[PDB]
């Protein structure tokens, strides 16, 4: 059992800009999925994978806003759910645990 | 084989930005600050020791004060994330001859203004009941705050943070004051009269102690004159009353008795 | 300690003095009165004053507004009714909007919260209620001749009112944050409701439709507090939104709205909104997961599978509390106790869980054989890793309680939880019984407003807008029809799980358009038929609409409908459609013989029917073009090799049958 | 509970403001200064979760003028 860090990038960035991009015709319990799936593959190589290599300064700060924006937050309702938030945050947790 | 940068440059960039999108609402301070000590603490609890991760400029740190002083309301939580928070951009470097953080945040006058809010104010009061209290979290949370500050300035110049505290006294307890009218949450002010106690006054200026002065005795001659005609107790209370003296052969009367030792002591 | 009251004499007393003062100068000059006792309740209410901070005598003050509730104000100056206005508005809005995260009461309170509404199909939410009664009073005071005085065409106070951009502002600002649950099935108690009552009077004196919908629009046309940007919308709610239709209910007020272009800024809105949107109702996975038979009022009590734990090392063992059947309720012994040290003010209990819970509710039920040793106060704090655990809110006062219930607001993610415990007031030990924790799973067994939270108000409005009145209906599809990405927006909204609106109202809206012109009604059957995706959509912008996540050529009740709709409507162009609709046909037939599209790789056998049927019934009446001419040999030596080439006894083959 | 006290019999003033007393096994008001009375008013509040008032016993203590009892 080894992942070769090469074949990995692609697959990795395909995930994050496949979160990027779902509006009302996609569903959070497959977000929640997506999530986990990127966070294991990402922590799985030998010369694990950093966040400056998966995302873009513009797709960062997207992804931060989803977190914390108030044009996706609104007072008590949540991007996805509590869930969704959740899982966001562990991912990034995870992803950057692994770097350092 | 190949070589790999460091994510800490975006990070800081990006935190940088939503720093500064504060003033103009297009973020959300509480989880904002979630989220930075979240991602900061991940060098696992808030121990005011660390070195965050994540580093900020002076310019977040000055808009981060100007949200805080008109901030509609705040909730406990909120509070605590945000003294955390503090403590912890205390320990932050401004680097990457500048001061040092925490003479940025204690030459500012808004801090005085965070305080104070923060000491004479309660949760919203709906119609449910809450005690006037905060709770022992939140009290160890102000105290190591301000611990770390008095640490970080104690070699370079403690005559800022006593006047800090002075001029902090002196409003609290001012006519209309939250001393005056009993307002805030009382283990709170007493915990923070109790870590005063405990300073250096060397080289403070001489205004700001004869207002001091003047405002304590007011406020401690007008608590012993009107005082109740009923008085009440539990079977378990034996604390003797304020207008009693050579008994020796929390509660309010605390707090004015720290007061007394403070001026004492000035 | 003392209460925060004053007792029944005082009041009384107080009462008494007004009224005497009342009725002494009610003959010389009651306007004198009048004002002072507006000027008090400004003083009062304005910033840094009693009613913002909480401080006086709670029955007092309730007492004073009930005595001003029934006074007359018929000269009273117009700058102390606008001062009076604004305070009273900033001071609800500011109350509405901070409310805490945590709800206790006792188990005989029932009154409703503030934030519900249409609940009818001492506290100081009273106060504000009585309040935005006196609001409501004040607001329809015809003004004198030259506006300075109130009065004894004419003028009113809400015209003035209305012209104020704040005050509106604030008002539909606060009113969009409530709630309701009647109307979510299909007069005032609450705050709310007092709001509604507000509005629905600013309507009625409006004297011109126009200054009562600027504020609106200029309301939608903004984001939260006023912010500008992509993807910014306004938020919506139940009770805002009927009062918007309501507001909407007249056939005048209809074309002001069309003219200040309002119908383009639904659109517009509708179009943003569900971009910025995820679906949060369950899909494949959730059934995968169901069929796995496990994974990772409907709650339940995760309490007895956790571990509790203190940090006095000479506490009694806890772990009693968790089991889920209730002690005896007249045990002679506590299950649990506590001894507390002379100089010690709290004692903590941690609870550890398995896995991370949505957490909505805690309870605690203490020693009912002795209610002196009930706890004095109770904090909560929540863990989510399950090592930083941050508190909730101040500590609740739960003196004399015998059953303690705490419920959260926003339902929170959480691994671990700690309860720390005040010494009570008059005993020096602490008596339990039993502990609950109430949650929901993500996943499994126990996994168990709608305008607030999606994007189908604005098209619910634009179906009232299309349907309400069939005079200007035309009208208002010739506005709406030009903005981009509308059709593919109402048709993923049409084949989703019910959000909120039913299938009918969508087809109709959907129809209504697409009959409009000529060149619609094309875009629309391409929608349908073989791409459903947003138009001009590329993943590099982050701000474009992007219509993915669903499958090209599904069929459903409410496609057929609609495709039955459209071929079978007699009007110019539908000759067009038909010939598209052929063409289709040609197309998937053609692509058969493959020895690219998805929805021409599969046509849906119910839709090749519903052709044939148009088909069957157009030729059976009569038409003004000719549709013999337009079914060629080819097209039938297509379908015959296509029905030959396909294995018998399946639906596909019948279909195709059907359509030869 | 609220506490008034009459001195003449027939005018009432009540003395404070209400005192808490919710999980107190005992209840014991004290005035700093003693007062000539002849009629005392008790006022009790509605408990917070029960709807039924239970008490045993009520004792007034005082001093006279003259005679035994100082």
């Amino acid at each position: 059992f080894t992942l070769a860090h090469e074949r990995c990038i692609s697959v990795v960035q395909k995930l994050v800009l496949f979160l990027l991009s779902m509006d009302f015709t996609c569903h959070a319990d497959l977000l929640l999925f997506v999530c986990k799936v990127l966070a294991r593959i990402a922590n799985a190589t030998r010369p694990t994978i950093h966040l400056c290599e998966i995302v873009n300064e513009p797709q960062l700060e997207r992804l931060l806003l989803l977190l914390v924006g108030t044009d996706f937050n609104r007072g008590d309702i949540s991007w996805g759910g509590a869930w969704a938030q959740y899982s966001l945050t562990c991912m990034l947790q995870d992803i950057l645990a692994g770097e350092l | 084989l190949i070589i790999q940068l460091s994510s800490v440059p975006m990070l800081n960039v990006c935190f940088n930005k939503l720093f500064s999108m504060l003033q103009v609402h297009h973020v959300q301070l509480e989880s904002l600050l979630q989220l930075w000590l979240t991602l900061s603490l991940n060098s696992f609890l808030y121990n005011a020791n660390r070195i965050p991760v994540i580093s900020l400029n002076q310019a977040s740190i000055t808009s981060f004060l100007t949200v805080l002083a008109w901030y509609p309301n705040t909730l406990l939580r909120t509070w605590c994330l945000v003294l955390h928070s503090l403590t912890l951009m205390t320990n932050m470097q401004l680097n990457s001859t500048q001061e040092s953080t925490a003479h940025l945040l204690v030459s500012d006058p808004n801090l005085i203004h965070v305080l104070v809010k923060f000491l004479s104010g309660t949760s919203p009061h709906g119609t449910n009941q809450h005690s006037p209290q905060v709770g022992p979290t939140a009290t160890q949370a102000m105290q190591e705050f301000l611990t770390r500050l008095q640490v970080h300035l104690s070699s370079t110049c403690p005559q800022i943070f006593s006047e800090f505290l002075l001029k902090l006294i002196h409003i609290l307890s001012t006519e209309r004051g939250a001393f005056q009218t009993g307002q805030g949450p009382l283990d709170a002010q007493v915990k923070l009269l109790e870590f005063t106690l405990e300073q250096n006054f060397e080289v403070v200026s001489v205004s700001t102690i004869s207002a001091v002065i003047e405002s304590v005795t007011f406020l401690v001659h007008h608590y012993i004159t009107c005082s109740d005609k009923v008085m009440s107790r539990s079977g378990s209370d034996s604390s003797v009353g304020a207008r009693a003296c050579f008994g020796g052969l929390m509660t309010r009367d605390q707090l004015m008795f720290d007061l007394l030792k403070l001026v004492n002591i000035l | 300690q003392h209460s925060p009251q004053v007792g029944p004499t005082a009041t009384q007393a107080m009462q008494e003095f007004l009224t005497r003062l009342q009725v002494h100068l009610s003959s010389t000059c009651p306007q004198i009165f009048s004002e002072f006792l507006l000027k008090l309740i400004h003083i009062l209410s304005t910033e840094r004053g009693a009613f913002q901070t909480g401080q006086g005598p709670l029955d007092a003050q309730v007492k004073l507004l009930e005595f001003t509730l029934e006074q007359n104000f018929e000269v009273v100056s117009v700058s102390t009714i606008s001062a009076v206005i604004e305070s009273v508005t900033f001071l609800v809005h500011h109350y509405i909007t901070c409310s805490d995260k945590v709800m206790s009461r006792s188990g005989s309170d029932s009154s409703v919260g503030a934030r519900a509404c249409f609940g009818g199909l001492m506290t100081r939410d009273q106060l504000m209620f009585d309040l935005l009664k006196l609001v409501n009073i004040l607001v329809q005071l015809p003004l004198s001749g030259n506006r300075e005085y109130s009065a004894r065409s004419p003028a009113y106070v809400a015209d003035l009112v209305l012209a104020n951009q704040q005050i509106m502002s604030q008002i539909l600002s606060a009113l969009g944050l409530c709630n309701s649950s009647a109307m979510a099935m299909i007069d005032a108690i609450s705050v709310g409701d007092g709001l509604f009552t507000i509005l629905t009077t600013l309507s009625k004196k409006a004297s011109t439709v126009h200054m009562m919908l600027q504020p609106i629009l200029t309301y939608m046309a903004c984001g939260y507090m006023g912010r500008q940007g992509s993807l910014a919308t306004c938020q919506l709610s139940e009770p805002l939104l009927w009062f918007i239709l309501r507001v909407l209910d007249t056939s005048d007020a209809l074309k002001a709205f069309h003219d200040m272009g309002g119908v383009q800024l639904i659109c517009n809105n509708m179009v943003t909104s569900t971009r910025a949107i995820v679906n949060t109702a369950r899909s494949m996975v959730s059934t995968i997961m169901k069929f796995l038979d496990s994974g990772p009022e409907g709650i339940h009590n995760f309490a007895p599978l956790g571990t509790i734990t203190s940090s006095s090392p000479t506490a009694q063992p806890a772990e009693v509390l968790l089991q889920a059947t209730p002690p005896h309720r007249r045990a002679r012994s506590a299950a649990w106790s506590y001894i507390f040290l002379p100089e010690e003010a709290w004692c903590d209990l941690t609870i550890h869980l398995p896995a991370a819970v949505l957490l909505k509710e805690i309870h605690i039920q203490p020693h009912l054989a002795s209610l002196a040793t009930c706890p004095s106060s109770v904090s909560v704090e929540v863990s989510a890793d399950g090592v930083n655990m941050l508190p909730l809110s101040t500590p609740v006062v739960t003196s004399g309680l015998t059953y303690i219930k705490i419920q959260l607001v926003k339902a929170e993610v959480a691994s671990a939880v700690c309860l720390r415990l005040h010494r009570p007031r008059d005993a020096s030990t602490l008596g339990l019984s039993q502990i609950k924790l109430l949650g929901l799973t993500a996943f499994g067994t126990t996994s168990s407003d709608q305008v607030s939270k999606t994007s189908i108000g604005w098209l619910r409005l634009l179906h009232h807008c299309l349907t309400h009145i069939s005079d200007l209906e035309g009208m208002m599809a010739s506005a709406a029809a030009p903005t981009a990405n509308l059709l593919q927006t109402c048709a993923a909204l049409l084949m989703s799980p019910y959000c909120g609106m039913h299938s009918p109202n969508i087809e109709v809206v959907l129809v209504k358009i697409g009959l409009q012109s000529t060149r619609i009604g094309l875009k629309l059957i391409d929608i349908l038929l073989r791409n459903c995706a947003a138009s001009g959509s590329d993943p590099t912008d982050l701000n474009s609409p992007l219509l993915f996540g669903r499958l090209n050529g599904l069929s459903s009740d409410s496609t057929i409908d609609i495709l039955y709709q459209l071929g079978t409507t007699q009007d110019p162009g539908t000759k067009d459609r038909i010939q598209a609709l052929l063409k289709w046909v040609s197309d998937s037939a053609r692509v058969a013989a493959m020895k690219v599209e998805y929805g021409l790789l599969m046509p849906s056998p119910s839709h090749l029917h519903c052709v044939a049927a148009i088909l069957w019934h157009s030729y059976e009446l009569l038409v003004e073009y000719d549709l013999p001419a337009l079914l060629d040999q080819e097209l039938f030596e297509l379908l015959f090799n296509w029905s030959m080439s396909l294995p018998c006894n399946m639906v596909l083959k019948k279909a195709v049958d059907s359509l030869l």
